């Protein structure tokens, strides 16, 4: 029959979670993010879109640190982000008194995925309105990570989701292949700051601003830190002249 | 959540009644009828097993009669595993009398005490009912030989003699008009058997499709004795009757 | 669509919406107006008082969270009463453990994270309220907009309740002025009170009927009534 | 007519919907994958598809460790198959601490099935859509494999398959076993056994294979393992000198 | 065996005229036989013009001041800014002390 | 400690109890009644514990008059004293027990026989035809020993009661302030109220 | 069928509104506030003549200093009338002084909220919101008479004068009319027993409606039957007047 | 997370039925086939392995298990609920008796306790019916040999014989045909056999076919010596070749 | 626990499960209260649906809450036993607490808090039952009568009834109750409570029982003889006119 997609924890006839389907649409709903894997590091960039004059610019922060080597981005529900974020510093902090050592990425990563699958176990709850794109480098390199709703995640070269997920998708795609290679941290900033600008024409009609974070062995000795100043300008005219 | 699924066990129909009350008591008119009939000097506890096979241990079989205390038993009318948990909670609670008094429980207290345990799935909790109905057949020293009924609601009532279970309209009518105050157990025991055998849904009222009881002084002694009637016993008195 | 999914918090839309938390949303819609704003000395609130009657007082809508905290609400006011005590709490746990002032700006993101809490868990219900949050910290005048989605910006000046849309056009264009109103309390208040007005239709700012909060670099948050406000009328 | 195909209660015709269902959910991964015993070893196949270039091929694994000795391979989704993963670790890893001795991998298998018959019987849990394949090579029973499935049942197997086309590999190996008239694979190098498994999966599914298009699991005495790609491509190379 | 108390000197005096009153103390801080701080203060403007001194056991009289002072922002927040009256504040420091009765704060306490 | 004695007699039981209470070197009250009844025919008498005393005994009988109400029936002088037994048998491994000793003086109406149970804070039950908690009756039993009879009438009683008071008003180094007699019989429970100078 | 803390398309939560609704069939109090005193009138509103009618209490004592009426679900005033006193007798106990009157109906209409299934943040306890309303008057040092509206949403508006329950709407426009800041507590009096008699279905007496009042001095006194009685023959010979 | 069914799953329908528990009796009707026959000296319980593939070993998965040294139990229905019950009757039979008597429960009382478990998951709140029938045949010193059937409502009864699942109809007719009072234990083996064949389709041999006996105690499946009052396991599984010795001669 | 909201307000503004409940105490068994000047009569009526009871132990439908307090009902029987049970209880700690016995009204407004919070707790639906409370305060020969019901709302009555026709027995009393002079006598008290079962009962000396309370504990049960004269006496005065 039908009513299938009104309870989180309900199988479909066909073996699907309605649920977390229509968590994605909250997802693809959302601003663009992405994060590129370079050959120390990662990076990581947003749009956020500048609804008014009244906004304060570079206030409003979206990307967020957990410890002090994790880099985290979302697009969806940010408040949904925010919450997972949080039981990820609980859980990273977890890690780190018991075992000393800082979390290692994919231990991390899977911190985040059995309790994003969680929401997914139950009709108490509903699923996690966002797709988080997150990573650092630790004691065997670095790590990008995309997870979605559902728990599932896997580890990228480049990650992007949200509105213009296509656009960005297709950039990084084009990265790959004519850097096999590996790119660096100075220009994976750069591009960054490109592919957010052309994803942005999903988006035209209304302005935006750029926010990039990065965590490089060589550049930030291994710890999350923002782009900002003469380097954020010097990967926006980057973008702007690419753009034209 | 959860509220969807909830057929709501506790609630009152527009017109006053507790649907699951009703439906119990429906469901333990298909069952097979008891009857319970004070004497002078003893009582009588006869019932009928619906649905027999020839493979069916008689001998080992306890479906409808049960042991409460030395000067107390039940007949049963509806699901056998639910009478079988009231049983023992009833058990459980006359041995804490005695525990705490050194007398053994009068009838009305252990029979309110379990009336009350059904009262309780009636008014909270959100579960199904007992669908049990009871026949208590004691003595003790304060009223003598007495004879009590419990349905699913909670609701007891005190009685010279009484029937559960299916045609209980028909073999009260027939109670009611062969039943006298100064009766011996002798001539309970004949009333009882032969308002069963009117009643039957059977072709023929036979030994192995009964148990039978009476809990009598004991004719020699001077205190109270709890028979439970054996296959060939009930046979013996089938005869007796006339009903070979 | 929006019937079957309306019924509870924990429903998702076939479209991903969350439609109680969009009616919690309405309830601020229907809420009376108020106004927030600032520069770089002071930020201000301004808030337009409902009464029931001609016999009733003007429900108070600005709430002080401590000394250098505080804001102003529209919609359900039970609901401010538990999320402003809340933030009570907050500034006093930072004060007493850490002998430390609240930043406004983690205010704001507790007030998101205890809001997002009852948008996702059954058998609980959004606030039905939106809060303007004013502060002066560490980082100068701050003015935040709290709605009950868990969404909190950081805005220069803003409005909600009804007819809110023309102070806020009016603050949008005012921007490069009143940002620049730096050292003078009182005319901040005039910018506060000319976008205030600009959300009027049935009737005129009297002397109970307005509300003003102000906060910033030598002034402790303090709320202005009655004749304390005929000056700006 | 509608709520019993919502939660895990009785049907009229007493069938449980969302099991059946959950069944279902283990084949949207379009993977396949089996097992075989040898003679001192067990293997288990699993096709690896990466679809996407943006993906580290090295994340994307249907197939876990769960202690030294035990290595289990899940048909259906990732989210579903890591929670199945780390419970059974957690379990494996309990079972060590107070016992004395290594979880074998039935007794493993077991308590899976039985956590999985749960989520069956009790209405707030929901089955998970996995169907997990258990191997070891147990120090009491030798070469084993293990399979559970939503509906909590289990049992073990000579040899097994799962997925889409789980009925082509299965009749595949039932041919064999008919033929060699014994319960397992007859060579004493675990390598052959993975080239048997490999050459087996190529005939049914009728498909060629890469050294990016497999995963592979290993068990022997006193340690599980996994082939990397070039181990992987040393044991396609051996099949190909000789077809 | 850990003794959760200790004794940091010093001595306190409250004296009350027609239309005002005082509360003085040494600035002194001891522990034994050894000066811990010559500059300590230990009486305190708790704010509604009330002045408080809970001399002893340092680390419980900073608590209960910490306390007490507290308790007046909060009956400003939850009763309309209405000024604490003295004896209302001596009432409210009465259920203060009382709480620990059975784990004392050990001061004498003076407003 | 308070004087606390009990006699069965053929028709009765006699319950006699101090009417001093001491608290370190002052005597606060010389006219305490330290008893309950329970129920019509059953009387119960104690001493122990400053506080626990009363509390006891009042939660005894708060106990009983609510039996009494819902089965509208006298529990008999046995059923009392065993759920007594019980009670008291509880607290003497709970955190702070009930520091009580008490006699219960009963007249079974089934049996027409009197009956009296003397119980320590311990919960150990016994049925005497005399009885006494504490001091009192390392004077009493002896003396009981010599001059009770099972067939004495209430009078007979009263006078042996006299006898063991003023055996406990030469020996005793305490003043107890003499004793408030009372009589459970068929006909229920009253006191004697001219012990004082019979 | 539908959580209980649920809210409607328009924002409003559908078992308060629904409680509203409840209030409405209330029988009918009024409240009125002076520089000398406030008066709570209300209907009694037997439901038979077998019925004894000064055993209808739906004007309660709250403190000396604080009076209380009531329509509605009656019965649900009680754990709210129970919570009031024991918050200004605590009050009290911690302060050595009076409650505030505001501060006293706060925390009564801190109870209205606490409804629901197992919510968020903490936990409350209660199916349902209260199906009445309240009128609660008094008297502080600081703002004087005092009259409040406690509404099950939790929602106190002050008054001047207010009425609730079933003739309230008429009830309230008359009082619009009639109020002015300098009455004495003697019209006031008038004026409830005046628009308690134009609402009610049966004919006004000193049985089927009810006066009370509170001042400074004297505190919160409910007026007998006698009292009343001479008030409702001034007020006939009054409105006979002209 | 939080079991928030805490109401009954099972209700009473307007007729009176307990719909859960009849569709719970409809899955053990399409179970494979069990029965057990009562004998003099002895009780034999017996059921077809049906195997879900040539590739599974159907060797790994017992449909007849041992609960006590003296009592064994099979069923008819789904077997994933039955190996959790099998799991709580060993555990219970330990728990509530073995630990408090020091010696093992009779038959009629495990039997007790299984059924309250049983009755327990038709009125608690948050769970299903079990879909399973039990046979459960046993040996005690007091009572002797018994055989009881268990349903899903947690009712139960005692048998001379009787059969569950497919085609439990025409195997009844069947065992009212052979059984009578005398019946030594190699009879009833070889009733059980005769009654179980006419429910096989495919092939019926020692592989195939499931079969236990309680009958005499069995010392050299003990596992030590030196105390005369222990004697060993009343509960034998026939292995594969005892069973095809009494086919040949069937 | 299971804590479903089950008692909750429907658009109109009323509780349907109170409202049900009221409807189960329709259906309950006649039952009435008149206060003399010196006594309070309790009357209620028995089915004839089912006979060949036996009336010795079966519960009858007025019940002592104290040696001073009787309570009767109409609605659910099973319902009414943890109403009397936890009203006997409160008896208890009562003249425990405070050393001297209930009040009526304390009593009566003990029962009426009981059933209101079943009428907005979760997990438990509203009580089938109203009661009448009736007995005299400690020290005292004023009589008291009191009437419950499933809100829980309370209230005294010079004469009330509840359950099935009892529409018609109120009629019969506001009609015939006079309050500038009520009742003088027991006897007489008897007759008007009796005259008004008969309005309802239709023949049956077995099918009404009354209890007659009077101050100090006094309080007893007639017997069918005792009723069945005053049945029998009645009925004689209709015929002469």
């Amino acid at each position: 029959g039908t009513g299938y997609d009104l309870s989180n924890s309900v199988f479909s006839p066909d073996g699907r979670n309605f649920q977390v389907e229509y968590a994605v649409k909250a997802v693809e709903n959302g601003t663009t993010s992405i994060g590129i894997k370079c050959n120390d590091g990662v990076v990581f960039a947003v749009e956020k879109l500048i609804t008014s004059k009244l906004l304060v610019p570079q206030k409003n922060v979206k990307i967020q640190v957990v410890d002090r080597h994790i880099g985290c981005v979302y697009s969806g529900l940010i408040p949904d982000g925010r919450h997972l974020v949080n039981r990820g510093r609980e859980e990273a902090a977890s890690f780190k008194k018991l075992y000393k050592t800082p979390i290692p990425i994919p231990a991390f990563a899977d911190r985040l995925g059995q309790y994003v699958q969680a929401h997914t176990l139950y009709n108490s709850v509903r699923p996690f309105g966002v797709s988080t794109i997150f990573g650092g480098v630790d004691k065997n390199g670095a790590h990008l990570y995309m997870l979605e709703p559902s728990g599932s995640y896997w580890g990228y070269k480049g990650a992007a989701t949200g509105k213009g997920r296509q656009s960005a998708k297709a950039e990084l795609e084009k990265l790959v292949d004519h850097h096999p290679e590996g790119l660096s941290a100075r220009e994976a900033v750069k591009q960054a700051a490109k592919i957010i600008y052309l994803a942005h024409e999903d988006n035209k009609e209304k302005d935006f601003e750029l926010e990039i974070s990065w965590c490089s062995l060589s550049e930030t000795n291994g710890l999350h830190k923002f782009v900002k100043g003469d380097l954020l300008q010097e990967a926006i005219d980057f973008a702007q002249k690419e753009i034209n | 959540g959860s509220r969807r699924y909830d057929s709501r066990t506790t609630i009152f129909s527009p017109e006053g009644r507790l649907y699951q009350v009703e439906y119990a008591l429906e469901s333990i008119s298909h069952a097979g009828t008891a009857i319970g009939i004070m004497a002078s000097d003893g009582i009588v506890l006869a019932a009928e097993r619906k649905v027999t096979s020839t493979l069916l241990e008689q001998d080992t079989s306890t479906e409808k009669l049960y042991k409460l205390n030395d000067k107390i038993a039940v007949a049963v009318a509806g699901l056998t595993a639910d009478a079988e948990i009231l049983i023992n909670t009833a058990r459980i609670h006359a041995q804490n009398y005695l525990k705490t008094y050194n007398e053994d429980i009068p009838v009305e207290i252990l029979v309110r005490r379990l009336s009350d345990i059904k009262q309780g799935y009636t008014q909270h909790g959100g579960l199904r009912p007992f669908g049990v109905s009871f026949i208590y057949a004691g003595y003790d020293d304060r009223y003598g030989y007495q004879l009590y009924t419990s349905n699913p609601s909670g609701n007891y009532t005190g009685w010279k003699a009484i029937s559960v279970g299916a045609n209980t309209s028909a073999a009260q009518t027939l109670l009611q008009m062969d039943y006298k105050d100064d009766m011996k157990v002798d001539d309970a025991i004949e009333l009882a058997l032969k308002t069963l055998s009117k009643t039957t849904d059977s072709s023929a009222l036979t030994y192995d499709r009964l148990e039978f009881a009476t809990i009598r002084k004991g004719a020699n002694d001077g205190e109270v004795y709890q028979k439970i009637f054996k296959p060939q016993e009930i046979k013996d008195i089938l005869v007796k009757t006339g009903i070979t | 669509f929006r019937n079957n999914y309306d019924g509870d918090t924990v429903t998702f839309s076939p479209t991903g919406r969350l439609f109680q938390v969009e009616y919690a949303l309405e309830a601020i819609k229907q809420g009376s107006v108020t106004v927030g704003l600032r520069s770089n000395t002071h930020a201000v609130l301004v808030a337009l008082k409902r009464n029931a009657d001609e016999l009733s007082s003007y429900q108070k809508k600005i709430i002080k969270c401590d000394e250098h905290m505080g804001l102003s609400l529209a919609g359900l006011a039970p609901d401010a009463r538990v999320l402003s005590n809340y933030l009570r709490q907050q500034c006093n746990y930072s004060s007493l453990v850490f002998n430390r002032k609240l930043a406004v700006e983690r205010a704001g993101h507790l007030l998101c994270d205890k809001a997002q809490k009852n948008t996702q868990s059954y058998g609980g219900r959004p606030y039905g309220v939106g809060l303007l949050i004013i502060g002066y910290d560490k980082s100068g005048a701050h003015l935040l907009e709290f709605q009950p989605s868990g969404n909190v910006t950081e805005l220069y000046g803003t409005a909600i309740g009804a007819r809110s849309q023309g102070a806020k056009t009016y603050l949008e264009r005012t921007l490069d002025t009143f940002i620049k109103i730096d050292g003078n309390p009182d005319e901040l208040i005039k910018a506060g009170v000319e976008a205030i007005s600009q959300s009027l239709r049935d009737e005129s700012l009297t002397v109970d009927n307005l509300s003003i909060a102000i906060v910033g670099k030598d002034t402790p948050f303090t709320i202005y009534d009655g004749e304390a406000v005929a000056k700006y009328i | 007519a509608g709520y019993d195909r919502h939660i895990t209660i009785f049907s009229p015709e007493g069938r449980l919907y969302q099991v059946e269902y959950a069944f279902k959910a283990t084949n949207q991964t379009n993977i396949n994958s089996l097992a075989v015993r040898g003679k001192d070893c067990t293997v288990v196949i699993s096709q690896k598809k990466v679809p996407d270039k943006l993906l580290d091929p090295t994340t994307v694994s249907y197939i876990f460790c769960i202690s030294r000795t035990i290595g289990m391979v899940v048909n259906g989704p990732i989210p579903d198959a890591r929670n199945a993963a780390l419970r059974a670790k957690a379990e494996a890893a309990e079972f060590r601490y107070k016992y004395g001795y290594d979880m074998p991998c039935d007794v493993l298998a077991k308590r899976m099935a039985n956590l999985s018959q749960i989520y069956t019987q009790r209405a707030y849990m929901r089955p998970l859509g996995v169907i997990l394949t258990f191997v070891s090579v147990d120090e009491e029973l030798g070469p084993s494999i293990y399979k559970t499935d939503p509906a909590g049942y289990y049992v073990g197997y000579k040899a097994t398959a799962t997925g889409p086309k789980q009925q082509e590999i299965t009749t595949n190996l039932e041919n064999h076993f008919k033929k060699s008239k014994i319960d397992h694979i007859n060579e004493e190098s675990w390598e052959k056994v993975v080239e048997f498994a490999i050459t087996h999966m190529i005939d049914a599914l009728g498909t060629e294979f890469s050294k990016n298009d497999l995963e592979v699991g290993v068990a022997t005495k006193d340690k599980f393992f996994t082939l990397s790609a070039e181990n992987i491509e040393e044991r396609l190379v051996a099949i190909a000198e000789q077809d | 065996q850990f003794n959760p108390y200790g004794d940091n000197g010093g001595t306190i005096l409250g004296i009350a005229g027609e239309d005002f009153a005082v509360l003085a103390g040494d600035t002194r801080n001891i522990t034994d036989y050894s000066i811990n701080s010559r500059y300590e203060p230990k009486v305190f403007d708790c704010g509604d013009n009330i002045v408080m001194s809970a001399n002893g056991f340092a680390a419980d009289g900073d608590a209960l001041v910490k306390r007490f002072k507290n308790s007046v922002k909060w009956y400003h927040f939850d009763h309309n800014d209405k000024k604490l009256s003295i004896n209302s504040a001596a009432r409210n420091i009465q259920h203060l002390l009382y709480g620990k009765r059975f784990f004392p704060y050990y001061v004498h306490t003076i407003i | 400690m308070d004087i606390i004695l009990g006699i069965r007699v053929q028709d009765s039981v006699i319950l006699a109890s101090s009417k001093a209470v001491t608290r370190g070197i002052s005597v606060l009250k010389d006219s305490d009644d330290k008893t309950r009844q329970l129920s019509p025919h059953t009387l119960m008498s104690f001493a122990g514990e400053a506080g626990d005393t009363v509390q006891f005994a009042e939660y005894i009988q708060a106990n009983i008059q609510l039996y009494s109400i819902r089965e509208d029936y006298e529990l008999s002088p046995q059923a009392v004293s065993s759920f007594v037994r019980q009670e008291l048998a509880k607290s003497i491994r709970s955190r702070r027990p009930y520091q009580v000793n008490v006699l219960i003086g009963g007249y079974d109406k089934k049996k027409n026989k009197p009956e009296l149970y003397q119980i320590d804070y311990l919960g150990t039950k016994v049925e005497l035809p005399y009885g006494a908690h504490g001091y009192s009756g390392f004077y009493t039993f002896s003396l009981l020993d010599h001059h009770y009879r099972p067939d004495m009438t209430t009078e007979e009683g009263l006078d042996l009661l006299k006898l063991c008071v003023q055996e406990l008003e030469k020996r005793m180094p305490m003043d107890f302030k003499g004793v408030i007699v009372k009589i459970v019989d068929k006909d229920g429970i009253r006191q004697v109220d001219d012990f004082q100078a019979q | 069928d539908r959580g209980v803390s649920t809210f409607s398309p328009e924002g409003r939560l559908f078992q308060v509104e629904y409680s509203l609704e409840a209030i409405k069939l209330g029988s009918t109090a009024i409240g009125i506030a002076t520089k000398e005193g406030v008066v709570l009138g209300v209907e009694k509103r037997a439901t038979s003549p077998l019925l004894e009618s000064d055993s209808i209490e739906k004007i309660v004592e709250i403190d000396r200093h604080i009076g209380c009426a009531m329509s509605g679900l009656t019965a649900d005033a009680r754990s709210m009338i129970e919570h009031a006193r024991t918050a200004a007798v605590t009050h009290n106990l911690y302060y050595d002084e009076d409650i505030n009157v505001e501060s006293l109906t706060q925390s009564v209409c801190d109870l209205a909220l606490r409804f629901g299934e197992g919510a968020s943040g903490e936990e409350r306890l209660m199916s349902r919101p209260f199906g009445v309303a309240l009128l609660i008057a008094g008297h502080d040092a600081d703002d004087g008479y005092q009259l409040f509206h406690a509404e099950p949403s939790g929602t106190f508006y002050r008054y001047n004068a207010k009425a609730i329950g079933s003739g309230s709407e008429g009830a309230q426009a008359e009082l619009l009319n009639e109020w002015h800041s300098s009455l004495t507590l003697k019209e006031a009096e008038l004026l409830v027993l005046k628009i308690l008699k134009q609402v009610m279905e049966e004919k006004l007496d000193e049985n089927n409606a009810q006066l009370s009042c509170i001042t400074k001095q004297d505190g919160f006194k409910i007026y007998d039957n006698e009292k009343t009685a001479e008030l409702i023959k001034e007020l006939k010979e009054k409105e006979a007047a002209e | 997370m939080t079991d928030r069914y805490s109401f009954s799953l099972t209700t009473f329908s307007p007729s009176g039925k307990l719909g859960q528990i009849d569709y719970a009796l409809t899955a053990v009707k399409q179970g494979v086939t069990s029965l057990g026959i009562k004998a003099t000296n002895g009780v034999v319980i017996a059921t077809e392995k049906k195997s879900s593939s040539p590739l599974a070993m159907s060797e790994t998965l017992s449909k007849v298990s041992l609960l006590t040294p003296d009592i064994g139990a099979v069923y008819s229905g789904m077997g994933p609920d039955y190996r959790v019950l099998v799991d709580k009757s060993r555990k219970v039979a330990h728990t509530s008796y073995k630990r408090i008597y020091g010696e093992y429960p009779p038959t009629k009382l495990l039997v007790s306790e299984v059924a309250k478990i049983m009755q327990e998951a038709t009125q608690s709140g948050g769970v299903r019916p079990f879909g399973v029938s039990l046979l459960i045949a046993g040996h005690d010193e007091f009572n002797g040999f018994s055989l009881y059937q268990v349903d899903p409502s947690g009712s139960y009864f005692p048998w001379k014989a009787t059969a569950i699942g497919k085609g439990s109809v025409a195997a009844k007719t069947f065992l009212e045909k052979r059984w009578n009072d005398e019946l030594e234990l190699e009879d009833a083996i070889h009733i059980a056999l005769l009654t179980l064949k006419e429910s096989v389709e495919g092939e019926f041999n020692g592989d195939t076919i499931e079969l236990a006996i309680i009958g005499d105690e069995n010392p050299d499946l003990l596992g030590y010596t030196g105390i005369p009052t222990d004697k060993g396991p009343r509960f034998r599984k026939l292995t594969s070749q005892e069973i095809n010795d009494r086919l040949e001669a069937l | 626990g299971y804590d479903r909201a089950l008692s909750i307000f429907s658009p109109d503004g009323h509780i349907f499960q109170v409202e049900y409940a009221l409807e189960a105490v329709k259906r309950g068994t006649c039952a009435v209260g008149v206060k003399g000047k010196n006594c309070v009569v309790l009357g209620c009526e028995r089915r004839s649906t089912l006979k060949l009871q036996d009336t010795r132990i079966t519960p009858s439908k007025v019940s002592k809450i104290d040696s001073h307090v009787v309570l009767s009902f109409s609605g659910l029987n099973a319902d009414s036993r943890i109403l009397i049970e936890k009203a006997r209880v409160e008896a208890q700690s009562h003249r425990l607490t405070l050393e001297d016995p209930v009040t009526v009204e304390y009593l009566t407004r003990y029962v009426a808090g009981v059933q209101q919070r079943y009428t907005q707790s979760g997990g438990v639906r509203p009580f089938g039952v109203s009661t009448l409370i009736a007995g005299f305060d400690p020290r005292d020969d004023e009589p008291k009568l009191y009437q419950t019901e499933p809100s829980g709302i309370y209230s005294s009555w010079s004469a009330q009834t509840i359950g099935r026709n009892s529409k018609t027995v109120r009629e019969f009393l506001e009609k015939n109750y006079d309050r500038k002079e009520p009742p003088a006598t027991v006897e007489e008290c008897v007759k008007l409570t009796v005259r008004s079962l008969l309005e309802v009962v239709q023949t049956g000396a077995k099918n009404i029982e009354i209890t007659v309370v009077k101050p100090d504990s006094d309080i007893v049960a007639l017997s069918s003889e005792e009723i069945n004269q005053y049945v029998t006496q009645i009925e004689q005065e209709k015929q002469e006119q």
